[PDB]
């Protein structure tokens, strides 16, 4: 509409524009250069003497004599529709799959509002990821924030894709339940490479998971502001679906380390003194505004669950990103490099993994009655087994008592058959069957953490039930 | 054109007034010597210029003219077997004009304008043309250099010249609209050269080194990083990649490193042989030398010139290896310029845009279908030089989040003169899973499992080393002692490799597979013997161990017989004991 | 164990000191640019 | 050119910096005279120019400078040093003025002190082995002609003595190489940056004893001397060295005594200028600045001269991670790192071979250069010494009683190595003697453990005992 | 304001033998509990609410997680006051803040709570103030300090952290109000490193 | 100024066996004695001033306790010179700028002490200079640089601290005086890390 031509300064990602008191704070703008190319930017400061734009992409051809700025939107908004399902976007919402743009049912500000604490309720139902080490030992409950802590070379992307393809709700295990309870997956990728992008496209296309998922893929060579916006748009769509059409949305945020690095870069671009370890002083609040857009609301059948996937910078849990994420979220699924190098996939180490909500989503009327005790027994037995494995390298197998040898074999079998499930989709019943088969190796009476009735009903099954078709 | 004068000179930074209308990242000519510079900030009527040469002697009031166009590279025949500066000036020509020293303000054409090239047209009148299509061919050092339309040029062909001998300044083809197409075109360095589509890496980049090509492989369209402290062997590893890699062309970018390394390549590579075509190895190589004592602003330009040249050779259907000698010096140059710009730093003085620049550089790699419909690739192997060897620097951390393979070098191993000196625990690759089909087809149907077995053994060694440090080797049982000993055998006889040898400097995939099979067979035999009660001390003296350890130095041609004999001898050395 | 604890505490203290010095420098330079704009624009 | 333009109107004097307003005709980098009221003239260099004022870094103390009677005048646009072959035998100070009382020298050329980059195409590959007479350098860390091989010292370690000994004993081996047998000596350029009187006295006395002051040029910036003059001293020294080498076919050995002092001067200027620092306050451009000095060494195609650098720097707290050693090692072509542990045991030269390195070693050793077994011998020595150090660490936690026979052989090898290869005192060891000692020591190990030495070499040199050399 | 502060010569009957015997707190005293996962901090705090001899209970969650906050906001209505058998919430004020609420509110939470506790103390009552995760409050303080561009001390916290903590805690104590009656505020804070 | 500098070839006898035997110092040499508090820096320097073989001693207390100067003044007048046999004070010059005296006076104290020592050297004596705390001089430099708003090197000290220390220590040495006589200044410098 109205063009601004008083560009007085360009340096790095910033251009100053004069006589622009009509540009709101945080408004999205278009920048036209002498060649007619249109860039995009965001208002980062408005004063009576000039406004400050932050330019997405580079500022190569821009000159102070043939540059014009026009307003696009006073508030960054996203056009959401139920037609978004089966579509891939680019972190600011533009399609990148070649399909026609969608007709929105409404446009929503990406910066959602905080949920009212008194409108929340307790998470009480589980999501079946299909992975034994999560389903049994670190269960996922709708409305939870359960991040995946990984490393540099570990296969976090493959696990993300597997959970994306396998995640389902189980309405039949909760009493009679309702057969039809819609389920969607929102997959938000930040700063990924081209090979990872191709992998994700192929994984979603091959198994048909695309039909029930919305993808927001931001590349590492894409602008950083788009990276910052991507999770907000993902959660905007998730909130829309869950709290306007009673979907059960599972959100996967692929690399929160990339998001945090982009946040620090953007902060340094606006001349902000960094906080601890060079990250912004408000990283806690920003991460919270992302992670707290999940939960269950009273009177609404929908829910939002989050799986933020972050890479431990130097395999260091004391780092800001994972420490703050631990403050905000509820537990963590820890990938182990020893298992990965030993050849085990998915390499989830149960010992440092914790699901803080597992109790409320496990038990009678949701899963089976023997779930909590089986998880506790698996944990204790695996810990004992690893201890014996370390000791036998110095004292020898003969020196160990018979129960210790039982623990050794149990730990080996646990790693080989429970943790290492390849790409198979294990229902909760299959996982519990494997767990009882593994526990059958230990003698009755060493199962100190399982009630007598449960042992009687489920103990004894031989490993041949699953060993035949692992 | 846009003309102004100098206001302020502070190091490589020049502020020019009277430059209203100058565009960002434009090339400008500072002073009476026409020093090449780049506009990095516009402020009122002023313009901030980073000068790609020295500035001593420049005064206030000297002219400043903007070319109006950004940094560009001349692409066409005449590049292989040549060494260029950061902004693509032939250094041989500079030596011919200047003396032994590089003087500032030398204007020399990137491509030889007098050399005559044989032209075999591939197009005839009336043929449609699109950017990237092939207009003809021109032989160059045993390559068939493909003449390519500029990527943003279309039209129909008016008249093609008859086959003959012409120069790069002559309009080999002219279209209906009047565009005069020559054997060379120019391209802005900061713009990725367009491609038709990217392809999933599914073939290996053979480097000749066992540890890299076996445990930490990199695909043809892949990217790798090799960080380490000084004295660990980054330069030796990268030179070995240049010598022994299976790429078609090699682009070696010496970004802010020693000039003796460039001198070494120039002096030595003409005396060597190309692995595939068999000719001199400098015929498939391009050198971009911007040493440490050269202008700092040109360190950035070197990386872009190298990557653009690599993308050009990729568009010609070739496979190219790009070796950036030091990205850390590029980052340091960015920090220097940012200090001149009086900006807010991030982390340890680095500007906020360093990671975006690094990602934009590394994302220019990959295997593609060219606009002309061929298949070419670019593989980038960058080196990082952390201060103090600390891997928590912003540059190294940024690289970690973008590369598919991380070849972490170690000070402890290099101190022991153990080379390649790669830290196995802290290194990784992401191309292993995608390369299994190729290994099954072209190496051995069970190569993946043998590699995984060695990974298992090394991880078992790493676990047991904790107890080893706690209590010492004698305190362990016999099976654990065997794990330790096989670990040492793998370290010394398989991972160790000598680059100054006439045989071990290069290792084929099948040779690595044979050595791995020998080691695995020996481990199985020795474990069985321990189960049947043989004393571990007696296993370490089996003569077969000397053969396993000397297998490295066996010639490639002789290897199969040696390996068959070694397997026979391994079976015998325990069969006799029974 | 106590020796390694002491070493860890020493290293952590040195790193915190370096961070504090960096913050002080950044404040100085940001104030410099702000004062430049305010006084001489 | 022939006239004197004088700039009154100085607006600022703080620390090392001076601001002069109307000096729009001063070139960037130009050299100026600052004349105070009393008539004393002081130097300075322009490091920033604009239509507003010019920033001048002063080369002396600012005592007595006032804003009313002080003036600035131009000497030249580019800092040049008068260079004559007759500089040999002369002693100059940090800014290159004579301090021996003899008259100023008559130049043949006036060359810029910054110099210019050496074209990589013009460079020649350094391949001439230089025999230093020190076994750790000669056998395991070989020094070639045209190399930058610094010494990494400590607070009280004897790096100066090692440098004096290397200068005293250095020579090529024409007999072993096959080239023309000539006995031309080294021309030694000596640049002292912030040297104390004790160290300078030692160096001068040693050179006078050896009769090398006749073929040496000295650029002396003492500890009481101004700190900002140290920026120019290395550049003046390298200008002279390059002149002699590549215009008069000299083989020049350059010694830069304390690069830590140079880096401190750089930090002072950069802090005054509000430069964004790197690690520990040192300017972000310190790597480039150090490369402008170190990279001025090598050999050039078609010329018979060379430049060899032996910089000496003191690691502040014996810390190799400190910026100065770190950047130097990233720039230079190796390093000889002293050890305080060996110094305390009395070993001289106290050179620890594991952290030491010589990049160009492979170009100056082998068949036709020193001897065929050299490289493999050095590799094996490193392997054995590393094994010995590891076994010492193992004993520190388990005790000698648990050591197997091979482990004790390696410990004994490490101790004998330290006492008979590293420890040599002031003795000129030919490469042949050093190889003989290395072999006698490696004979302490079983034949089969020498995996890095070829079988033929083992047959030709293994077996001799250490008693055959001493006792 | 208050007329006088009195010495701590009376117990705060938490109802729990371990606390009320081994490590007792006086009326108008101050206490601290760490929160480790699985330690029963929730049950202990609810038991302080149910069985303490305080007439009013003010509960402040300064920066809790959304799910912990909903747990506390769903449990407290369900509790029963033992003294009367009526809902416990009829003598409780709950201040609820989540991690995604404005940092200003999260800083002001404890002050609002302590002022309300002082008000009920001035009405002549004995009030128990339970501040959950004062560490999250310290985080809010640190963020606010960073926004002011202040020089930190220690692990990035502002140098006045101890001053603010003292100002909050020293508002506890047994007193004679300006009305001449006797009332107290007892503070039990939680630290979650 | 001096005519020429000489090579130290005579011991500086301190009277302390460890220093005089294992770690000697020559008559014109320089010594540093760092140590934490309570180690014996001040006692060592007092013993050096009491028993050393210097003709004159110049003791410089920079930013240190006043009880030490009082101890020197009360005690030395009743102690004998090792060589001349007279009272000890007659060979001692005391420069006192205690901890609570003006901070910027510490620099002046160091320079004044070294200049007086140089003077007595020029009279042909052997002079020992004892700097009680060079760390306090560094602190004074740091404060004055903070008031100048200079960009600091490590730990806030100005980037010229090493140069100033070097200039001060380089005034030590055995020399031929402008009058032709032989003199020396031996500087022992205490550091308080
Ligand atoms: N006084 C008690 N009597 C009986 N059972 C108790 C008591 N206190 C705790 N428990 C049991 O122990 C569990 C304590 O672990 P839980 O996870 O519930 O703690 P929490 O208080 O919610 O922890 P946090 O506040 O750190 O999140 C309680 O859930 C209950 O099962
Ligand atoms: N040689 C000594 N003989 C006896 N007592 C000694 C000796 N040296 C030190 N002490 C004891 O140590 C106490 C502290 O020594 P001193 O005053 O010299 O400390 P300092 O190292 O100078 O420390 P500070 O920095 O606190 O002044 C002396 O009061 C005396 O009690
Ligand atoms: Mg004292």
């Amino acid at each position: 509409k109205k063009e601004y031509t008083g560009i007085t300064y360009i340096s790095g990602p910033l251009l100053f524009v004069e006589n622009a008191k009509d540009l709101a704070y945080g408004a999205i703008v278009d920048i036209k250069d002498g060649t007619g190319r249109v860039r995009g930017g965001q208002v980062i400061e408005v004063s009576e003497e000039y406004a400050v734009i932050q330019v997405f992409e580079e500022t190569t051809g821009l000159d102070l004599a043939t540059t014009s700025v026009s307003l696009v939107e006073d508030v960054a908004r996203l056009g959401v529709s139920k037609e978004m399902l089966g579509r891939r976007f680019n972190g600011i919402g533009k399609p990148i799959d070649g399909l026609p743009p969608i007709t929105p049912e409404k446009r929503l500000p990406i910066t959602g509002l905080p949920l009212n604490p008194v409108a929340r309720r307790k998470p009480e139902q589980f999501i079946q990821t299909g992975i034994s080490t999560i389903d049994v030992m670190n269960t996922l409950v709708r409305g939870q924030k359960l991040p995946i802590f990984s490393g540099s070379g570990l296969p976090a992307n493959e696990i993300a894709a597997q959970i994306a393809r396998q995640a389902t709700v189980r309405p039949d295990l909760s009493g009679e339940g309702e057969k039809e309870e819609p389920f969607a997956v929102v997959f938000a990728a930040m700063g990924i490479t081209q090979r990872e992008l191709s992998y994700f496209i192929q994984e979603f296309e091959r198994t048909g998971a695309l039909s029930r998922s919305v993808l927001f893929l931001n590349k590492a060579d894409d602008p950083t502001i788009e990276r910052i916006l991507t999770p907000r748009m993902a959660l905007t769509v998730a909130e829309y679906l869950a709290f306007e059409h009673d979907y059960h949305v599972l959100v996967i945020l692929t690399d929160m380390t990339n998001y945090c690095e982009a946040l620090r870069e953007i902060g340094a671009a606006r001349e902000e003194i960094p906080g601890r370890r060079g990250y912004p002083g408000y990283m806690y609040t920003d991460l919270a505004t992302i992670y707290e857009r999940a939960g269950v609301v009273e009177g609404k059948k929908g829910s939002v669950t989050q799986i933020p996937i972050l890479s431990m910078p130097d395999d260091d849990r004391t780092h800001p990103i994972p420490d703050l994420t631990g403050y905000i979220t509820e537990g963590q699924i820890q990938l182990s490099r020893e298992l990965h190098r030993k050849g085990i996939y998915p390499p989830i180490d149960p010992l440092p993994s914790l699901s803080r909500l597992m109790n409320n989503g496990v038990g009678k009327g949701k899963t089976r009655e023997d779930h909590k005790q089986v998880s506790d027994q698996l944990y204790s037995a695996y810990a004992n087994g690893v201890d014996i494995r370390k000791l036998v390298a110095i004292i020898g197998e003969d020196a160990l008592t018979e129960n210790d040898r039982r623990y050794l074999q149990f730990a080996d079998a646990f790693e080989r058959f429970f943790i290492n499930q390849g790409q198979q989709n294990r229902s909760i019943e299959e996982s519990l069957q494997i767990a009882w088969a593994l526990l059958s190796m230990l003698p009755q009476g060493e199962l100190k953490r399982i009630s007598k009735d449960h042992i009687g009903k489920y103990y004894g099954q031989k490993l041949e039930e699953i060993w035949g078709a692992p | 054109m846009i003309q102004g004068v100098i206001q302020k000179i502070a190091g490589p930074a020049v502020i020019a007034k009277g430059m209203l209308g100058a565009r960002m990242y434009d090339i400008c000519k500072v002073g009476e010597e026409g020093l090449v510079g780049e506009i990095i900030r516009l402020d009122g009527d002023t313009a901030f210029v980073q000068v790609y040469e020295d500035t001593s002697g420049l005064k206030v009031g000297e002219p400043v003219v903007s070319t109006g166009l950004p940094l560009a590279v001349e692409l066409g025949p005449g590049m292989l077997n040549g060494i260029y500066d950061g902004i693509q000036r032939p250094l041989e020509r500079i030596r011919e004009k200047t003396g032994i020293y590089i003087t500032r303000g030398v204007v020399v054409h990137a491509l030889d304008r007098e050399k005559k090239w044989a032209w075999t047209p591939m197009v005839k009148p009336g043929d449609e043309v699109r950017g990237g299509m092939v207009l003809g061919t021109v032989p160059e050092f045993g390559f068939t250099h493909k003449i390519l339309v500029p990527p943003d040029v279309r039209g129909r062909v008016k008249e093609v010249k008859p086959a003959g001998e012409y120069t790069v300044e002559e309009p080999v083809v002219v279209l209906e609209d009047g565009t005069e197409l020559k054997m060379y075109h120019t391209w802005p360095v900061r713009r990725a050269r367009p491609v038709q589509r990217k392809l999933d890496p599914n073939t290996p980049f053979l480097t000749g080194m066992r540890i890299l090509d076996v445990l930490f492989p990199v695909a043809m369209g892949g990217t790798a990083a090799i960080p380490g402290p000084f004295g660990a062997g980054k330069s030796v590893t990268q030179q070995s990649l240049a010598k022994w890699s299976n790429a078609d062309v090699v682009v070696y970018v010496g970004c802010g490193e020693r000039g003796n390394e460039m001198t070494d390549v120039l002096v030595e590579f003409p005396e060597l042989t190309d692995p595939k075509t068999g000719g001199p190895l400098m015929h498939r190589t391009v050198l971009i030398a911007n040493t440490s004592n050269m202008p700092v602003a040109a360190r950035e330009a070197s990386i872009y010139v190298g990557v653009t040249i690599a993308e050009y050779f990729r568009d010609q259907g070739f496979s190219v290896a790009l070796m950036a000698d030091s990205t850390s010096r590029w980052a340091e140059a960015l920090r220097e310029i940012s200090s001149r710009l009086e900006e807010m730093p991030a982390e340890e003085g680095y500007p906020p845009y360093l990671a975006a620049r690094l990602a934009a550089f590394y994302e220019r790699a990959g295997k593609v279908i060219t606009l002309g419909g061929e298949e070419g690739a670019v593989t980038i192997v960058g080196a990082v030089s952390p201060p103090g060897g600390d891997m928590s620097e912003p540059v190294t951390q940024s690289t970690l989040r973008i590369v598919g393979a991380f070849w972490r070098l170690d000070a402890s191993l290099a101190f022991r003169r153990h080379f390649p000196a790669i830290n196995w625990n802290g290194s990784y690759s992401l191309f292993t899973s995608a390369l299994d089909p190729w290994y099954r087809e072209n190496v051995a149907e069970d190569y993946p499992e043998l590699r995984d077995a060695i990974s298992e053994l090394l991880q078992r060694e790493a676990g047991l080393q904790e107890i080893v440090q706690l209590v010492g080797p004698d305190a362990l049982q016999d099976a654990e002692r065997l794990v330790i000993e096989v670990g040492r055998i793998i370290r010394e006889d398989f991972l160790q490799q000598n680059a100054y040898h006439e045989v071990d400097a290069y290792c084929s995939m099948k040779k690595a597979y044979g050595i791995m099979k020998m080691i695995l067979a020996f481990y199985k035999e020795a474990e069985a013997a321990i189960k049947r009660g043989v004393s571990i001390d007696e296993i370490l003296q089996l003569p077969v161990l000397e053969r396993i350890g000397r297998a490295r130095y066996v010639s490639e041609e002789e290897f199969p017989a040696y390996f068959e004999e070694a397997m026979k001898e391994i079976q015998g050395a325990f069969k006799a004991l029974a | 164990i106590p020796g390694i604890r002491a070493q860890i505490r020493f290293i952590q203290q040195v790193l915190e000191q370096r961070e504090r010095e960096d913050t002080f420098r950044l404040k100085r330079i940001k104030g410099k640019i702000e004062a430049r704009e305010a006084e001489e624009e």
